[PDB]
């Protein structure tokens, strides 16, 4: 049980994981 | 032009020039003061000079007033 | 004095660097924001009148960061400040002359404080004081800057300037950042009244703004004869920071200029961030006025060498005669002359250009260097990554650091500063009673312990 | 909201406060003066200016 | 010549106009304030207890630190007379000459 | 020891202002944002 | 929060090793 | 109720959310 | 020419100097003490005021204040320049711009002459006489612009003003001016929406 | 009438309100938005023709 | 002559000013705020304003 | 009676003592082993004066 | 002693109470002066002087 | 010389304040200064100053 | 003859003379420099001088590659 | 330390040179793979910090 | 290496304060500027010596 997230910066006392933006969708369009 | 390193290593070897500069006025060893405050009195003569006669304390300008 | 000192046109006149955008050499350390088109000063000076005599009215704003945005519970409080009268210090002309021997801000009549307040409700403001007034919960204010800054001086013509720092613990150290600032314009802060400070012009230290930041070479921060801090191999040349890298033939130049490689990458990490998934102009909002990327400005020139043309002929300024017979001799007066081919701007282009050696520098100004003490140079945080290594560590190292900046003919002097934290408590807990404690880590200057 | 945001009795919105006691040197001025947040409210130091 | 006696060839002078200069007080007021001295520093106390809060030390300077909050805090372009804000801004011209 | 006393009290590490104020407060900031913000003058730990 | 196993390249100064299942 | 009784209402419930608690920004 | 009356083009209201608000001949509505003068909106306080001035101009504290806590709400946690979305083309900071000059004062002079348009004489000789004509003159020294400035500066006076165009004053019809909601709390009172009130 | 009336080029030459950021209070009360200078307008009339 | 170093007999101790201390590497030892001028000790006020 | 205007200079000329700083809180010697002498601010730590 | 002899907080030394008002007659000079002495702070009225 | 700026400090001789040990609070505290030449400052010939 | 001592102490008393000599070439003071290897024209004037405009991307006297 | 020499006519330079105990330990765990720890015990080149 | 300026003698050293877990010893000699190069970088073109 070795989370990830320890590599995150930390505001406070808990991580600073983001949210579901892991994206790549541009094309000219 | 030269000994300090006049023909090698120099402008400052010597020293840790760790001197922090030393915040107090009057560090500046020949440098024709200005004035007296609003009094253009250029002398302020230079702090390597005539510092042991303490300040001069010249009449004051009340020539209106006081007369 | 200042006015009356005629200039020969011809220095500066139509014809020089004819096609690039190149800073006049004489007039790179000359401060810039010394002129009529300082289009920030001109609005600033014609807000008060255009005549002598001006019975002024000003605001003048509280700046110090445990007071600008204190919550004061209802008490009863003093509030004493001490203004400063210095002409020299309060005003600033254009020319940077001395103001103190011509006229001053002679009286200072009735100034009085204003204060505002929230009509708030009796039932809320009585139940937010209740709870504010708990220790618990209290307002705590960090300096922006948050800096320990230190001036060391420069003499004349010196190159190598050292330093040092006696052994100390490093507990929560966030970096450096310096800058030079000529000693002729540069108050005595810690005196009342210095009558050595004959200037009037912007005064870098403390407005802001830097100009002779483009004068460094090379940069080592030695911990107590340990290899320099980023040591672990980590750079180009991983002993010292290269900053404005001379004549080289490796290929280490960096943007067109002469700033090398490296200290190109370890600034724009430092603001940015934006160093190792490759380089791109980085948000209009994430570089500010005072940011490197703004104020960065590469430019190069060519010239007629003189050690290879085999008919270079170096003539002086009054010989030289470009357009001869329809301007001044070598003042701004009634043109004297006759016509006569010219001879001084040497052709750069065309079938008979002569042979020519480029120069490239840049002009960053504006701005302070930045090395963060961090493990690759980024910004994960305000406690920085090697700041809590010390804490771990509980160890004490002393810092020695050298650098190279470029000879002037003027004493001046090295302003550099440690990145700190400068962080307050303030707390009320009864009416009319203040209990504010201050901490300032890496560099203390408290004589409490608790 | 209605309820609990604003007073409805008589505040004063500014404030002036002239110096309890002034010196005037060749080149300083010190004007010391007395804030006084009355009951029931309370002063964000950052509306204050001189 | 070397008179001014209104001889004959006093009629051929020439006068450039004086040096521009313009002189008004510092951006934000700076100076005006004697912040960060610890000899003239202000006090903020709870009058009824002279418990001075504004221990000041000499060396962080609050005029530079200020100049920075300004500026990360929206941009210094608009001109904001009451506090006099007016960011000192040479002409981008004249320091790097463009000769075209 | 990432966490000193010293600097858990002054709040350069440790819980952010969301956390250590008194639920009171944390409510009470939040209803009154729109007027009179008491965001600027509780500071919270960024560490790394 | 896969496994953080750890039996007991290499290095002289430590005899541990972790074994990471993803 | 009573201090979420102090906010705007947008409609029928309060304007009270996220949590703004700042004032960590430094220079950096 | 431009109707500022249906486009958006005012450019007159620099010429308001107080606003007086009563309800059925009452207490005035700006409240029981709002406002540093003591009954009554005070703005364009020119001729002269002891200690009532914002911005180098000759507005008023409280007018200032009132004009910035209607459109941006910047009036008690202090006074900054508003964001740039926040402020539009027709706001108040954005069109306000504050000015003074040093006209020459004549009772405490010692020697002025009121000259007037015809008789006084500048750049003369190289230029025309009342109309954009052919140069005609001879040269002289002239005597129109007084100086102020140099060691000859005579004595002056100092008089402020301002500007703000492509804007309408406002007054909101709320207890601490602010705007909480689109349905002022005020105008929302049993006292306002259950009787009926006069206005002057 | 507007056009065929003449102006003395003194009562506004280059040495009014040197250096001052004055508005010329003779011509302060004036309609602003009547002028050759008025980007907004002479791109409305040069949109039509000439 | 008359040595100072080892006969106690000193005769230039009236030329010094300011005089500074400063701990660790920022802490002024002279105290928290202890004197007229609480940052280093005075001894010979050259210009006196006050 | 025929004076001329002038102006004064004081001066202060002290020999045979050398100045001293004690190492008080208040500076009075209250013992031999001075006050800060044994707190552990000045005892349990390291210190680099300058 | 180390404990309580002396205190740590930032505690000026020496004040210099200002005149609140004066007046300057014909025959006589007469300052006023609003001396305020702190919470948990004792003044020895022997050391004061004009 | 003849003209001569001074600067002088005087005591407090009166037996209910000359060693008071004021405790906390605030005071106003004013005193009335002779300006008679005659009797400020005495000559050694006797002789009227006045 | 003056300076540092000019009838005293030191040869050299002012400092630490801790600077390590810092170790990057142009350390020394106005030492009239060698050529770039095989470039004589005496170059290196001095490490303090017009490297004010530095960067002289100098093309070499390489003339029959020019053909 | 303090060195006293000749006092020669052109910019010489003193060559201290302390003496320490660097050693390293090369480890080849497997094929193709070789580390080695260096450790300059005295001055040594790595700390904390770095 | 430390430098050591031209007919001056006296050299001052020092190395701040640190550990000395395994030191073994000094040595030392006296170089000459004109006779030693800056390896400390790819090539140093102030060094004119055979």
């Amino acid at each position: 049980d070795i989370n990830f997230a320890s590599l995150a910066p930390r505001h406070g006392t808990r991580p600073f994981m983001g949210t579901w933006n892991e994206i790549g969708t541009s094309q000219l369009n | 032009m030269n000994g300090t390193g006049g023909a090698f290593e120099g402008g400052l070897f010597s020293p840790y020039l760790t001197t922090r500069l030393p915040g107090w006025a009057g560090v500046r060893q020949n440098v024709m003061g200005s004035t007296v405050d609003g009094r253009p009195v250029l002398p302020a003569n230079s702090s390597t000079m005539t510092y042991a006669t303490v300040g001069n304390s010249s009449l004051d300008s009340t020539a209106a007033a006081a007369a | 004095y200042m006015n009356g000192r005629v200039v020969a046109p011809s220095l500066v006149d139509a014809y020089i660097n004819i096609g690039a955008r190149w800073s006049l050499d004489p007039m790179d350390n000359v401060n810039p924001f010394n002129h009529p088109r300082n289009a920030g000063l001109r609005y600033r000076s014609m807000l008060l009148g255009n005549g002598r005599y001006v019975p002024f009215h000003i605001q003048v704003p509280q700046k110090f960061f445990a007071i600008k945005n204190l919550l004061l519970l209802p008490g009863s409080y003093t509030y004493e400040w001490n203004f400063r009268k210095d002409v020299n210090m309060i005003l600033q002309s254009s020319l940077g002359n001395d103001l103190r021997v011509d006229g001053a801000s002679v009286r200072f009549d009735s100034v009085n404080l204003y204060a505002t307040f929230f009509p708030m409700a009796h039932n809320t403001a009585s139940t937010l004081e209740a709870m504010l007034r708990n220790d618990t919960h209290d307002q705590s204010f960090n300096d922006y800057l948050s800096a320990a800054n230190m001036l060391y001086p420069i003499p004349a013509k010196a190159t190598n300037v050292p330093i040092s720092i006696p052994s100390r613990n490093w507990a929560a150290f966030r970096g450096w950042s310096f800058t030079r600032l000529k000693t002729k314009e540069t108050p005595s802060l810690g005196s009342g009244f210095d009558p050595y400070f004959v200037y009037s012009g912007s005064i870098p230290y403390l407005d802001g703004t830097f100009y002779l930041n483009h004068t460094f070479k090379k940069v080592s921060i030695m911990f107590d004869s340990s290899v320099s801090w980023p040591g672990n191999d980590r750079l180009l040349t991983p002993n010292e920071f290269e900053i404005k890298r001379s004549v080289d033939g490796e290929g280490y130049n960096v943007a067109q200029c002469n700033m090398t490689k490296d200290w190109f990458l370890v600034q724009m990490l430092s603001h940015y961030n934006i160093g190792y998934q490759g380089f791109h102009v980085p948000e209009g909002y994430k570089d500010r006025m005072y940011s490197f990327f703004r104020n960065f400005q590469p430019m190069s020139r060519q010239v007629v060498d003189e050690i290879n043309y085999k008919d270079y002929k170096a003539v002086t300024l009054p010989f030289q005669h470009n357009n001869s017979g329809f301007t001044g001799y070598l003042a701004p007066t009634m043109r004297q002359g006759q016509p006569y081919p010219a001879n001084f701007p040497y052709p750069l282009i065309g079938q008979t250009a002569v042979p020519s050696v480029t120069q490239k520098k840049f002009l960053c100004d504006r701005v302070m260097w930045r090395i963060p003490f961090s493990s690759n140079f980024m910004s994960m945080g305000a406690l920085t990554d090697l700041g809590q290594n010390m804490l771990y560590a509980n160890s004490a190292h002393a810092l020695d650091m050298t650098f190279e900046v470029d000879p002037m003919d003027e004493p001046t002097l090295l302003y550099l500063l440690f990145e700190v934290f400068d962080v307050v408590r303030v707390h009320q807990p009864h009416r009319g009673v203040i209990e504010a404690v201050y901490l300032r880590t890496p560099f203390s200057a408290g004589n409490a312990t608790t | 909201p209605t309820h609990d945001v604003t007073t409805d009795r008589s505040q004063r919105l500014t404030l002036r406060f002239v110096p309890v006691d002034r010196e005037a040197t060749t080149y300083l001025y010190k004007a010391r003066f007395t804030l006084a947040v009355g009951d029931n409210r309370v002063l964000d130091m950052a509306s204050t200016y001189f | 010549g070397t008179s001014d006696n209104s001889s004959e060839i006093n009629l051929v002078q020439q006068s450039m106009p004086n040096r521009p200069n313009y002189i008004g007080f510092r951006d934000n007021f700076v100076g005006l304030m004697y912040y960060n001295s610890t000899g003239n520093m202000g006090v903020l106390a709870g009058q009824a207890s002279q418990l001075n809060a504004v221990v000041d030390l000499q060396d962080r300077n609050t005029e530079l630190s200020y100049q920075l909050l300004l500026d990360s805090l929206g941009d210094r372009t608009r001109y904001f007379s009451m506090w006099n804000s007016a960011v000192d801004s040479y002409d981008p011209d004249v320091r790097i000459i463009e000769n075209h | 020891p990432s966490m000193m006393p010293q600097w858990a009290y002054m709040h350069i590490a440790g819980q952010d202002a969301s956390e250590y104020l008194s639920p009171g407060l944390v409510q009470f900031a939040r209803a009154t944002d729109t007027y009179f913000s008491l965001g600027n003058k509780f500071r919270n730990p960024t560490v790394a | 929060s896969s496994i953080g196993l750890r039996p007991d390249g290499r290095s002289s100064f430590t005899p541990n090793q972790a074994y990471l299942t993803l």
